[PDB]
């Protein structure tokens, strides 16, 4: 009261000097239900494989794309990003999610990046100068390596002109290194292209294939289908807490509703467009958003040359939530109820008056 | 399979006043006891609405501009309109959208198609007349739902356009009367957001022929064109839309 | 190629305004700890300029 009034000596009567406010006990945090997870398994986790000209392009759409599954395996050798923060994955939406897979030897890893100029980046596969996106991949002896041989998978070698970024060739034209006048047939200086990968038994390391799914991003203007996995808590009832229903955050009470919502409806609002009720979206349950007790603290003190007994109001407040009256105008801490009456020395409110006799009310 | 129809026989369409028809839902918040007044593009109360017509002959099947938002309503009964169309030029050079309701489900394809001049569907005296596109190139995104389906049931319909959220309204409306609307209130409850975000300036409705020729089925379906202006909405105590105010219509309202 | 001067990469929090981190330790960036040793997504925290 004194620092408040900005002096060492207090006059008799009732002095407003701070605000109670009952903060919250913890921050809760929920959302709809975790459905409908993005079908990874047919693409990633897939039977048979592409050659690197023909890699098979997959749209990841309108999922919940959960990235802590393919980030922790430990059965992908590596986990590469350029552009992107691997840990923030979960936290960012996107259009669109390309996934592309491949099959590339041990020492081509290094090629997948963004203008790298090796053997299958200027002629099978070439990513742009601000690519994004990060690149899994796995060594694949347990499956891959067939001694009668692996000549399945192929790789576009040769070509005239070096390719464009993200562009895909399925011809099968004879390939003209020479000034000889070739016209799709072989011969001295006129060869087949595609040849074969070579994966074997024998080979070690540094000469073992690599299967490689890589994933693209594209963030155009349209809405963000693809969004990352949303955590939601413990549901907590009659505590001043922090909420946060689907966005809607703020501090309250939540209590059971008997309030009817429309089947379609999430938020309830009053005649001043607060919100006062939500429905819960885990379980549809109504949850009623009644105000943390907040109130005026009012200092009831006689004059300092008096005595230095105070009596604390608290304005609004029952006093459930803070020599303890409970007045109409609130909580009453520090002042005796007698049952006498008195002409008002000290007004509290609402007929309760104060006075120094020990401070009574 | 695109097929021409030349037994169209010719007569202008129809008139009518849409009433105190057309109100939905602005948002999805409970609102009790309270007349919350909003800016948003609604149907104007008692305004000028385009009437279409089908009886065996006519037979409308027009390709109107979308604007910025399309009241549709439809007293029908055997299920004569069972979808909708959506898309700018309705080719091979342009994304469209498809709306088909049959017996398995309603099918919301997002895909470029090329349309015939004139998409139909077939009810033989079941459905077995799939003649709707003649080809399919490409999709990039496609959605299942649930089936939304004198005249017993009027089936009002408002679609919006904004940053792409293609909002799909709808009530169901008991009526009575064979032509004309009822004279009432009923407000038009959400039913799912469409968030593609393509261009959209027109639309068209696909309609389920009838064979005994070519036959055609007793329909009476309307196109409302929604305005951007402010309502009075009042809320019951159970949170429904009970009455509405059309704040531009005339000096009382106001 | 100078390679004498390294930027901390990754760093596991924020640093306060005129605060300057030099503990030179592991970055855990995996769910699988590190557990002191260099390993999978487990890198220096300095990366020297190319
Ligand atoms: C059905 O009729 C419409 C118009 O009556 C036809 O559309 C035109 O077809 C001619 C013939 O190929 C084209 O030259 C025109 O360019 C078309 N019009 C437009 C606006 O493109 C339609 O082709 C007919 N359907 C069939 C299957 O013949
Ligand atoms: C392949 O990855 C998917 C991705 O979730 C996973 O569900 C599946 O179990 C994996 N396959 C095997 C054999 O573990
Ligand atoms: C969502 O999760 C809650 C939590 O147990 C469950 O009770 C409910 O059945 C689930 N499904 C729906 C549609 O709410
Ligand atoms: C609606 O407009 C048309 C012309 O656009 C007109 O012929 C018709 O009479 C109008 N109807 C009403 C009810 O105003
Ligand atoms: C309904 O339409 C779908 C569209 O693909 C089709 O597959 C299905 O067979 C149709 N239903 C019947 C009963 O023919
Ligand atoms: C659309 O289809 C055509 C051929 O049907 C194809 O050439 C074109 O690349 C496709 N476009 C997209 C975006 O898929
Ligand atoms: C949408 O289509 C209309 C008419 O076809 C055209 O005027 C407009 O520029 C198009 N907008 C976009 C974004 O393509
Ligand atoms: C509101 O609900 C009560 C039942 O709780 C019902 O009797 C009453 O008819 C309803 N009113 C409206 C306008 O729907």
């Amino acid at each position: 009261t004194k620092c408040t009034l900005k002096s060492f000596t207090v006059e008799k009567g009732i002095y407003q000097t701070s605000n109670f406010r009952v903060q919250p006990t913890e921050s809760i945090v929920r959302f709809p239900n975790i459905t409908n997870l993005c079908p990874f398994g047919e693409v990633f986790n897939a039977t048979r494989f592409a050659s690197v000209y023909a890699w098979n392009r997959k749209r990841i759409s309108n999922c919940v794309a959960d990235y802590s599954v393919l980030y922790n395996s430990a059965s992908f050798s590596t986990f590469k990003c350029y552009g992107v923060s691997p840990t923030k994955l979960n936290d960012l939406c996107f259009t669109n999610v390309y996934a592309d897979s491949f099959v590339i030897r041990g020492d081509e890893v290094r090629q997948i990046a963004p203008g790298q100029t090796g053997t299958i980046a200027d002629y099978n596969y070439k990513l742009p100068d601000d690519f994004t996106g990060c690149v899994i991949a796995w060594n694949s002896n347990n499956l891959d390596s067939k001694v009668g041989g692996n000549y399945n998978y192929l790789y576009r070698l040769f070509r005239k002109s070096n390719l464009k970024p993200f562009e895909r060739d399925i011809s099968t034209e004879i390939y003209q290194a020479g000034s000889t006048p070739c016209n799709g047939v072989k011969g001295f200086n006129c060869y087949f292209p595609l040849q074969s990968y070579g994966f074997q038994p024998t080979y070690g390391v540094g000469y073992q294939p690599y299967r490689v799914v890589v994933l693209s991003f594209e963030l155009l203007h349209a809405p963000a289908t693809v969004c990352g996995p949303k955590k939601s808590t413990n549901l907590v009832k009659n505590k001043c807490v922090n909420f946060n229903f689907n966005g809607l955050t703020g501090t309250g009470v939540l209590t059971e509703s008997n309030k009817k919502f429309l089947p379609f409806q999430q938020f309830g609002r009053d005649i001043a467009d607060t919100t006062d009720a939500v429905r819960d979206p885990q379980t549809l349950e109504i949850l009623d958003i009644t105000p943390c007790s907040f109130g005026g603290v009012s200092v009831i003190t006689p004059g300092t040359n008096t005595s230095n007994q105070v009596a604390v109001l608290y304005q609004g407040v029952n006093c459930t939530e803070v020599n303890v009256f409970q007045t109409r105008a609130g909580c009453l801490i520090g002042a005796e109820y007698v049952n006498n009456s008195y002409e008002c020395d000290i007004p509290i409110g609402a007929g309760i008056c104060a006075s120094y006799q020990s401070i009574i009310a | 399979q695109c097929v021409n129809f030349t037994n169209r026989t010719q007569l202008p369409s129809a008139y009518t006043n849409s009433f105190t028809r057309g109100v939905y839902y602005p948002d999805k918040v409970f609102r009790s006891s309270v007349l919350h007044s909003t800016q948003d593009l609604f149907l104007p109360f008692f305004s000028n609405v385009t009437w279409f017509h089908a009886i065996h002959k006519r037979f409308d099947n027009p390709v109107l501009p979308f604007n910025d938002g399309v009241y549709f309503a439809s007293t029908e009964k055997s299920n004569i309109i069972r979808g909708w169309i959506f898309g700018t030029t309705l080719d091979s050079k342009t994304q469209s959208l498809l709306i088909v309701n049959n017996a398995t489900n309603v099918v919301i394809k997002v895909c470029e198609f090329q349309f015939c001049n004139y998409p139909f569907l077939g009810v033989y005296y079941m459905e077995s007349e799939f003649r709707v596109y003649s080809s399919a190139n490409n999709c990039t995104f496609e959605y299942v739902s649930q089936p939304f389906l004198n005249f017993k049931n009027l089936s009002e319909f408002v679609f919006k356009n904004i940053d792409g959220y293609f909002k799909i309204y709808s009530k169901h409306t008991p009526i009575n009367l064979v032509r004309d609307l009822p004279q009432g209130f009923s407000a038009l409850e959400p039913l799912v957001d469409l968030p593609i975000g393509i261009n959209i300036t027109r639309f068209q409705t696909l309609l389920a022929l009838h064979r005994s020729g070519w036959t055609a089925g007793a329909a009476a379906y309307y196109v409302g064109y929604l305005q951007p202006r402010t309502f009075l909405l009042k809320y019951n105590e159970n949170g429904t839309i009970t009455d509405a105010v059309d704040c531009a219509l005339d000096p009382l309202s106001e």
